[PDB]
Order: structure tokens, then C-alpha cells, then sequence
């Protein structure tokens, strides 16, 4: 699951 | 004598962060002239559901955001889509604004990571472009918009810009041009890496700056021909080997050549308890170019 | 996510560097206010036994050539500081940070700004080991690269490098002249105290994978500190003496230091057999500051 | 055997 930073 | 990953220093490139935020969302931007590049979530409502970015930039009060470059405040003027960036007009020139290029780097290159918080760097280390496109980095919430840089005579040549962290660890950013490293999507979604493969040729320079330094207890007499070695590496994480010129040098100022190295990497593939100028698995991270200038400074 | 050696932001130190030159020796020195400090080695002669206080009495202060960049620097008078030479010069340095001095201790970790020539190269996280050497990349030319960290915008300055040991470790002397360890500026047969790993180092690296998610090498055994203590000087690791650093890791890990020091034997005897984070498992160079700033920010 | 740098 991408996490945007 | 030693092998360690650094950085170029990274004072002209502290000049040109700047804190970029929009409602609850604040990140890093890059001021150069008198443009501010940042990632474009930082419009972005929300980070569970899908984005569409075309609608948060139509929607965008350009008076809601505000950037920073210490305690001068930057007034905005314009704000435009870079694929994954936003370019943003501001009202003045960064008078500090070094000579500078874009380049899109490729698998196995190394930069340097300026590590951003709040609009000021905290850290500098190098890094180095995995084969699936991802780079291992140590960053936390709002370290978007942190710049990956190399110099070169001065220039600085910026080559990514902090994004995203995939479902591992794995750090994701764009270039300069807007386009999203390995071609995952800035969505907070479920998208896997693919597998990374060691690069080779980074495994060799680092086998060789060894040698330079006195470890040749892994060094065989055995032998084995870039062909065999290839067909064993595709089924054993690695990478193959194509130019062997660029190894010259270093089979030349140690008497090691390139096939030798080859069949210590098979056998290395386990250390047996022992390490290689401190490390107990190979890496790829380093280039011959750092290598060469770490040896001799050339 | 992710733990990375990195160093601190090197733009405040960068213009403190000048090239340094006597005779045929050249090295870098450190500018601040109207004083350079350099190592006293550039005014010795070949490559025998030193009298340093000889080569100071023989000294012509316009055989110096010291340089900003294309800038050169008027000598006005040179004194002695232990292994150091204080050269007051008639230019005042415009970019002199707010600074102070201070003695670094083994396990803490400072800022590498690797320097040739008078101009700083790379930058890089080290930590200053048991034996008061580090483990660093340093070439001839290198000597008076400074050590330094940055807190709360003054630079503490802890290093100016002097010369590798016999087997390629890297020692300096602190502002005040003071050699770490007590080695000899002499071109000498002198030979290292035993290199071992920083315990207390170690403690925070495993803390920080297992917030990181590595659990794989976790004992469910556990040991005393004086037990491992007894234990840790007959195995190339240094005894533990702090221990309420860690009582915020204990916490939000649920692990305390007994089952991380039980683990440590552990990994001693299948040492190499898997990676931590990607690291050696035995790592001892991130410091319980360095993985609170990474993982928190604070 | 010592290296001054």
C-alpha cells in the first residue's frame, strides 16, 4: 500500500 | 584507504529548499529562478481514497498556500501540472539559484539525497537506483519534495524528487520532468515492486575497491567467462554483464581481472561468517565512478 | 520507513575550508574568524622522527600559501596547539558560523566533510570507535577535513584529520590539538587498540528494525547487563553502561534490553547468516539520537 | 606503519 509522503 | 557511501556536499542545493503547504498537507519544493517545483499531492484532499489531480488543481485558491524559504515568504503567481509535480510561479528569483540541469537516471546510477523537512534540509546520504526503480532511503511523512542531486563542475544536476513509499519500504520519487521513477502511480493504492537484482557491475567496482584495500580472502584463481556467469545470474538475482572495458583500470592496478571477481561473486552469493570492508552480503551500491574517485581521487 | 547513515546538512561548513600550503606539503585547513587551524604536519619535512617545535623555529611565515578558493590569505603570525598549528591571518571570515569545540566519545557520532585541495569533496556520518578511530575513506591530501555536528545552528566542531593508522584506520585530533587516542603524528610503527563494536550502538539498531519490522533474530531468552558485560569483553564488544536511553524504545517495542542483549550473543555464533534491514546484524554506528531522529523526526 | 595525510 503506497504512502504518499 | 576505505570505502564508505558519501555524499557530494550538498550546501548549493540547501539554498534552494523551500517548505511548500496547502491546507493539511505540507512538504519540501525546489526554488530555482523563479519557479517552485513540489510533488502534486500536496493539493491533494485526501490520501485513502483516489485522487484526481485535474480536479484539485481546478478547485486550487492559489491564496491558500504558502511557501517559505526560511522566514521569507513566497508569494504565488502561478501553478501549473508537471505530470507528477506541480510547477509554481512565485513572485521573486532565488538569487542563490545554482548553475543547473535535469537528468532522468537509469538502474544501477548513484546521487545524493538532501533528506527535507518542513522546507530545511536535515540530512544528506547517496543512494543508488534499483532495478525496479525504487532507491533504499530513510524517510518519514514530509519528506516529499526532498531533492536527489548530483554535481558535476559545479552544476548540479537534479535528478528526483521525493514521492512515495511503496507497501515495503521502498522509496519512490519523479525527475525533474514530472515523471514517476519505474512508473508507479502517486495514488495511495496497492502496487507492488518487482523484484530487485543486484547490479552487477556495482558488485564488481565493489569487489576491486576490496582488493584495493587489502580483503582478498574471497578472491579465487578460479575462473569463469562472462557467458557462464549470465546464465547463472538470471536465475540468481543478479544482473549480467555487458561492458567489461570499464573494469580496466582496476584489473590493471590490482592484477585481478573481471572472470575472477565473476566466480567469487557465485561463491559469495554467504560470506561463511567473514566481511568485505565491513559488509557480510554483497552490495551494488557503489559505482566504479565513486570507487575510482575514492581510491585515487580522480 | 528505512534507517540510513546519513550526515548532517555540510552548506555551514563548506566556507570555512582554505587550502593550506608549506614547502611541498599541502593539506586543509579550517577558517574561522581570522584564524586557520591546520595540522601541524604541513610544515615537517620528509616522510624520520618530527621535532615539530624545529620545524616551527625554522619557519618563514610568507613560505605559507593558504587559500578561499582563488582567494589567498595574509599570514600574520603561527603558534603551536598540540598536534594542531593556529595560524592568525589578516582576513576575517565573512561566513564564520556561530561555533564552538567539543571532544567527541567513543559510540557518538559526528560529520565527516572530506576535503582536497581546500574545497570539501563529500560528507559523511561516521562514529567515533572504541579505539578513538573511525572507520572512514580519507586518501593523502585529506588531512584537515573537519569533524563537526550541528545543533541548533552552531556547529560543534570534534575533528580535524591527521593520518591513517598502519592498517587504514583513520584518526584525528579534536580543535584543541588533543590526538583521539593519544597516536603520534609521526610517521611511525604504531598500532591500534582492538577494534570492538559499540554495544550500546547496537542496542538502537536493533530497536530501530524492530519498529522497522525485523524480528527474525529476536531471542525469547534474556541476560543481565553485567552478565553480558562479563561476556561482551571476551567477544569484541564493548561493555553497556547507559541503559534509560532506552526505556522509550523498550516501550513502543514491548522489548526490553536483556532479550536485545541475549539476542546479541546470538547472532555472535550464526554471525552472517541473515542481513538486518539489509545491515550486517552486529551494526554499532547509529547512535539511540540518530534512529529517534529518523523514525520520529524529534 | 603510520600514513600522515
Amino acid at each position: 500500500t503506497v504512502r504518499l509522503q | 584507504a576505505g570505502l564508505r557511501k558519501m555524499a557530494q556536499p550538498s550546501g548549493v542545493v540547501e539554498k534552494c529548499i523551500v517548505r511548500v503547504c496547502y491546507g493539511n498537507m505540507a512538504l519540501n519544493g525546489l526554488w530555482l529562478g523563479d519557479t517552485v517545483m513540489c510533488p502534486r499531492h500536496v493539493i491533494a484532499s485526501s490520501t485513502t481514497s483516489t485522487i484526481d489531480y485535474d480536479y484539485a488543481l481546478s478547485v486550487l485558491r492559489l491564496h491558500n498556500f504558502s511557501i517559505s524559504s526560511g522566514n521569507v515568504f513566497l508569494g504565488v503567481v502561478g501553478v501549473t501540472m508537471r505530470g507528477a509535480l506541480l510547477q509554481i510561479k512565485v513572485n521573486q528569483n532565488n538569487v542563490h539559484t545554482p548553475k543547473y540541469t535535469y537528468r532522468t537516471v537509469r538502474p544501477g546510477e548513484s546521487f545524493n539525497i538532501l533528506a527535507c523537512y518542513d522546507g530545511a534540509a536535515a540530512g544528506v546520504y547517496g543512494v543508488n537506483m534499483r532495478s525496479n526503480y525504487t532507491i533504499r532511503g530513510s524517510f518519514i511523512n514530509g519528506a516529499a519534495g526532498s531533492p536527489g542531486y548530483n554535481i558535476n563542475n559545479g552544476t548540479v544536476e537534479f535528478c528526483y524528487l521525493h514521492q512515495l513509499e511503496l507497501g515495503s519500504g521502498c522509496h519512490v520519487g519523479s525527475d525533474l520532468d514530472g515523471v514517476m521513477y519505474g512508473g508507479y502511480e502517486d495514488q495511495p493504492t496497492l502496487q507492488v515492486e518487482g523484484a530487485s537484482s543486484l547490479f552487477t557491475e556495482n558488485v564488481l567496482a565493489f569487489l576491486y575497491a576490496a582488493l584495493i584495500n587489502g580483503s582478498t580472502w574471497w578472491l579465487s584463481s578460479s575462473r569463469i567467462a562472462v557467458d557462464r556467469f549470465n546464465e547463472w545470474a538470471v536465475h540468481n538475482g543478479m544482473t549480467t554483464v555487458v561492458n567489461t572495458d570499464c573494469f580496466s583500470i582496476f584489473a590493471a592496478k590490482t592484477g585481478v581481472d573481471v572472470q575472477r571477481l565473476l566466480a567469487s561473486i557465485q561463491s559469495l552469493h554467504n560470506f561463511g561468517g567473514k566481511q568485505i570492508l565491513g559488509y557480510t552480503s554483497l552490495t551494488d551500491e557503489f559505482t566504479t565512478g565513486e570507487v575510482i574517485r575514492q581510491m585515487y581521487g580522480v
